[PDB]
RNA sequence: UCCAUGGAUCUCCGAUCGGGAAACCGUAUCCAAGCUCCGUGGCUAGUCUGCGCUCUUUGGACUUUGAAAACUUAGCGAACU
RNA sequence: GAUCGCCUGCCAGUGGAAGGCUUUCUGCGUUCAGUCAAUCUACGCAGAGUGAAUCGGUCCCUAAGGAACCCCCGAAAGGGC
């Protein structure tokens, strides 16, 4: 059922998106300036520690 | 919380089925229907097709028939109501008559535990515990 | 506390749905849940995988919803992000059942 | 040889049931304890590790529905993500204890 | 599996920081006293000897808002008949 | 596939706003709809499909206006500024 309204059934007026994207200032002149200092950023670790495969053993004892 | 006091496998007797008159071990036991499936009892014939699996004709297989239509043997073969309890902490919990205690049949695993794999982390890589923390802290992060 | 937003568990699970029937491909087609940035897609398809990433798009649309009246069944909200890599990379025939069961029809 | 190159080949490996065998035997997911007795780093590096195979996992499903619409695998995904809230969890635990600037940002690097 | 206890996570509106076209869009201070961190001054370099910052967290005080059916007690107060 | 036609400055063309909200496409099918016998589809099932520093929104401003505060007024609500 279409219930509560969402952009993709709207007039070319209307704006909800998904939450969660705060990256920069909101330029004056209908612009965007994404900062660095607010983007994530990631410690991945490298070539991961190897014996641990992806899930124990089943093998009895 | 003990819902059922009739177990898989054990030896049980029928009662009022159109073959009165019969023992068996139970295949099965359907907690839903509060209906149990038993060795050679309860025949019934199913008309069945199936192409790829060969499901090809009449099956002769075994269909389920109310647990208020079961009675367990005894070593006097017949009547236990076996309700029975005998708490003592020597064992013998269930199957007391209305005498002999049978703690199950003890099959333990319905199904087979696979002895080997590749993709699959080889057994626990043998617990080592890892240095988790052994000197009131070691392998903690930075 | 360095760079604020400092992760350290990533948690989007990108679905590829297959190179474009292709074999050696400049770009292809992720499907993940309907919040992953430009931003993040590009920072952890590079960091996680060691892909090379140059233009980071991504058309967003929502999920097949069987109605019966008022018996209404819907699905997730895909976002369907296109990826375009530096110099192509080659995918071999064999890698599964996938992508020579599918190469059947 | 289980080797995959080329990142694109990441969403999958090791084409399953070579030409006569059943190598469908896939174990079991991690346990409360085997993942309490591990330490920090290699216990991420086992996160990252069931990310990798969620990836792969949710790519099967879905290529092998959409294509052909049979996905013979049976599912993995459970075990896995179950498995991921034990790390979770085992972590959130060990976090709590004395110092108030240590096991804060412990709590919050994780969560 | 499952029960009981107790713990972990715990998206959004209703709504209550600001906006709002409900379920979406924007965002702490002041002050003490804490290691780390980052230059600053010391020229007297003597724990080589000392100042002043920050991001943060504690621990406070600043920083602040709640709903129901009937019942009750009041304020108003009608026509049909 | 081919002869034959009708439209070509508001019933028949081109990009589209308002509206619809999968109706687009791909395979399968014809129980329902089609003013038929329908293998066909705007129909049922199954699957895929919409990429944008520059387009259009977002955002900055204000008009018509709706309210906020304070203020004024009113039995209550609330009205006025």
């Amino acid at each position: 059922s279409l219930d509560i309204l969402s952009p993709k059934r709207a007039p070319r007026d209307f704006y909800k998106g998904k939450n969660c994207k705060p990256t920069g200032f909101h330029t004056r002149k209908g612009g965007y300036v994404v900062q660095p200092d607010k983007l994530p950023n990631y410690v991945v670790p490298d070539l991961t520690g190897f014996k641990l495969k992806p899930y124990v053993s089943q093998c009895p004892l | 919380i003990r819902h059922w006091k009739i177990l898989r496998g054990d030896n049980v007797m029928i009662i009022r089925g159109k073959d009165k008159g019969e023992t068996g071990t139970i295949k099965r036991v359907i907690r839903s229907q509060n209906r149990v499936i038993v060795e050679g009892k309860n025949l019934i014939k199913k008309h069945i097709k199936g192409g790829p699996d060969h499901e090809g004709g009449i099956f002769t297989v075994e269909a389920p028939l109310h647990a208020s239509n079961v009675q367990v043997v005894d070593p006097v073969t017949g009547r236990p109501c076996k309700v029975g309890v005998k708490y003592l902490e020597d064992g013998t919990k269930v199957r007391v008559a209305r005498i002999i205690p049978r703690p199950e049949i003890l099959k333990i695993r319905a199904t087979p535990r696979p002895t080997t794999a590749g993709p699959k982390d080889t057994p626990m890589e043998f617990v080592w515990e890892q240095t988790y923390d052994a000197k009131t802290g070691k392998g903690m992060p930075d | 506390r360095l760079g604020g937003r400092v992760v350290h568990f990533a948690n989007l699970p990108i679905k590829l749905l297959m190179p474009a029937k292709l074999t050696n491909i400049h770009e292809f087609a992720l499907k993940t849940i309907p919040s992953a940035s430009k931003i993040e897609i590009k920072r952890v398809l590079e960091s996680l995988y060691g892909f090379d990433v140059e233009k980071v798009n991504t058309l967003n649309m929502d999920g097949k919803k069987k109605k019966r009246g008022g018996l209404l069944i819907a699905k997730a909200d895909y976002k369907k992000a296109y990826v375009t890599l530096r110099s192509p990379l080659s995918i071999s025939r064999d890698l599964f059942p996938v992508k020579y069961i599918e190469e059947d029809r | 040889i289980r080797t995959p190159t080329n990142p694109l080949e990441e969403f999958f490996e090791f084409d399953r049931s070579q030409d006569e065998d059943k190598p469908v035997v896939y174990g079991r997911g991690w346990k409360a304890s085997e993942l309490r007795l591990k330490s920090w780093d290699d216990l991420q590096k086992l996160w990252y590790v069931l990310l990798k195979e969620k990836n792969m996992l949710m790519t099967q499903r879905q290529m092998l529905q959409a294509q052909n619409m049979q996905f013979p695998n049976p599912e993995r995904i459970p075990k896995v993500r179950r498995s991921m809230c034990r790390i979770k969890h085992v972590l959130t635990e060990r976090a709590i204890e004395e110092p108030d600037s240590r096991r804060s940002a412990e709590m919050k690097r994780m969560v």
